[PDB]
């Protein structure tokens, strides 16, 4: 009944949109939002009938021919990556039906890249190291010896975001990340 | 004051029968079973009223039956369990329709129960756990330390990593990759390895009485699973790395 963008891409530090579609909503149904995050089970966000309506968690506007809502995250931070369900329910019925969803990525913009690969030596061993790709800008996509994907961590305190990739075998880090366009300002200690 | 559920994690042999519970908030009359899997939304399963089960249209099967004997704790049973059962299986409860002030009619869940199928527990593996110290080159270019943590060898994905500064769990400069990677992708049921990163302040890594840890909380076999492997069995237990700072 519920019709959403599967994944979408939004901006750290900004204030994020998430739309839905329902238009064979009914004047008896309610507009509800949920929130799953990895692991977790969904929780309950916001819900509105006709009128605009705003919590701690976020805003929830519904157009006027309520065929659309916009669900807005007042502050979208790495904490708001998480799938979220918009859906519609009759006002007697408790039962909920879950469509895809949106899979939404909060994406910082890196201020001041500073591309670097390093060795890092295992705190008890021989022959044992990873290599960290780290502080390239966020337009940066690294392509899989074992390559993680792209990780963003926020230093909070610092108000700093980073990405991040790992590479290990059981080989040298200089090599190890060479199958995508890594900058050409990459520093190799 | 939220929905229970148990077990967190469940490994089963296929064939074998399974029980999942669900422990609803208290005075909740309605009780919701979901079924979940990768990169799916939650597909409805069964409702209960109190004790009665009013809606079982979701229900996949005749190996599949839920109870709620005393319109409380519910518990979904699925009678020799199939490849296709494995999945995140939720329980949600809210309190009828209009009960009581400012009631947002929100269905509250619980954290699910992961249920995976295997026709081998020979495969079944616990992680191991190693702590990769921050490059000295990191230190002298930025000012700030990034420490990694290998899971490796694990099976199945049944993995909670966390870190612990001096006892206490941090989740400020820490990125877990959101999925594992497959050690052998040319091989089916093959071992994961899963990385994450703590990143501290250089002056806060160059401390040597701060103690760094990476915890991997893994999800095996329970007590009535029988082990006859010559190697240890692989039980639901926590695996760590750990690391004091280093000044210089
Ligand atoms: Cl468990
Ligand atoms: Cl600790
Ligand atoms: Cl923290
Ligand atoms: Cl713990
Ligand atoms: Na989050
Ligand atoms: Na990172």
């Amino acid at each position: 009944k519920t019709t959403q963008p599967p994944s979408m891409d939004c901006a750290e530090g900004r204030a994020a949109n998430l739309p839905c579609n329902h238009s064979t909503i009914s004047g008896n149904e309610y507009v509800y939002w949920y929130r799953q995050i990895h692991s977790q089970g969904p929780q309950y966000i916001i819900h509105g009938l006709k009128n605009n309506e705003t919590n701690e968690m976020a805003s929830l506007i519904i157009t006027e021919d309520r065929k659309s809502s916009t669900l807005i995250l007042p502050h979208a931070t790495l904490r708001d990556t998480a799938v979220y369900y918009c859906i519609v329910r009759v006002a007697y019925r408790q039962k909920v039906t879950f469509g895809t969803g949106t899979k939404l990525q909060v994406i910082p913009n890196i201020q001041n890249p500073d591309p670097a690969v390093y060795q890092l030596r295992d705190s008890k061993s021989s022959d044992k190291s990873v290599c960290l790709f780290t502080d390239f800008d966020s337009q940066t996509n690294v392509s899989q010896v074992y390559i993680t994907d792209k990780c963003v961590l926020d230093m909070r305190s610092m108000d700093f975001k980073s990405n991040s990739a790992v590479a290990w075998s059981n080989f040298a880090c200089a090599n190890a990340f060479n199958n995508s366009i890594i900058p050409e300002d990459t520093f190799f200690p | 004051a939220g929905v229970s559920q148990s077990p967190r994690y469940k490994v089963a042999k296929r064939g074998q029968d399974v029980a999942l519970r669900c422990d609803p908030i208290s005075g909740h009359v309605s009780l919701f079973w979901y079924q979940q899997a990768l990169g799916q939304g939650p597909e409805f399963l069964t409702y209960f009223q109190n004790e009665a089960q009013l809606d079982k249209s979701g229900l996949p099967s005749d190996r599949f039956f839920a109870e709620r004997p005393e319109g409380s704790v519910s518990t979904l049973k699925i009678q020799r369990t199939q490849q296709e059962d494995s999945a995140v299986y939720l329980c949600a409860s809210s309190l009828a329709r209009a009960q009581g002030a400012s009631n947002t009619g929100e269905l509250f869940f619980g954290e699910g129960s992961r249920l995976t199928v295997l026709e081998d527990l020979k495969n079944v593996f616990p992680p191991e756990v190693a702590v990769f110290e921050p490059s000295e080159a990191e230190i002298s270019h930025t000012q700030k330390a990034t420490l990694v943590c290998l899971a490796t060898g694990f099976y199945p994905d049944h993995v909670e990593l966390s870190w612990w500064v001096n006892g206490k769990e941090v989740h400020s400069g820490v990125c877990t990759d959101p999925q594992p990677l497959k050690e052998q992708p040319a091989l089916n049921d093959s071992r994961y390895a899963l990385s994450s990163r703590l990143r501290v302040s250089a002056t806060f890594w160059q401390n040597p009485r701060n103690h760094f840890r990476c915890q991997v909380q893994f999800y095996g076999l329970s007590e009535n699973d029988e082990w006859t492997q010559d190697r240890a069995k692989p039980v639901t237990q926590i695996v760590s790395a750990e690391a004091w700072g280093r000044a210089d």
